[PDB]
């Protein structure tokens, strides 16, 4: 069983710790969700008529 | 109408005559001037709140 060849594993660590770690989720932090667009029709602050 | 139908002595006469000697008060307002000055302060604000606004 290949699997059990305990002298190669480090050969396996350590490039998935460096592309689940590091390039992913930078790769992830790129991907931004911006907000909604909400146009707000009511904003107004007016004060009171002079008077 | 009264000179020939009032046979009172001078009644009339000096009746008419105090009469033209009257003069009504014709009272002065003293009221004007205060209002044209609140007048003239709202002017000035509402000219300020419009330059604003």
């Amino acid at each position: 069983m290949p699997q059990l060849n305990t002298t190669v594993w480090p050969t396996m660590i350590t490039p998935m710790l460096l592309t689940l770690f590091l390039i992913t989720q930078l790769k992830m932090l790129n991907t931004n969700y911006h907000l909604p667009p909400s146009p707000k029709p009511m904003k107004m602050k007016n004060y009171n008529k002079p008077w | 109408y009264y000179k020939a139908n009032v046979a009172k002595a001078g009644l009339v006469d000096d009746f008419e005559k105090k009469f033209n000697a009257l003069k009504v008060p014709v009272p002065e307002d003293k009221y004007t001037a205060q209002v044209d000055a609140e007048e003239k302060e709202d002017v000035k604000s509402c000219a300020e709140w419009v330059s604003l606004s």
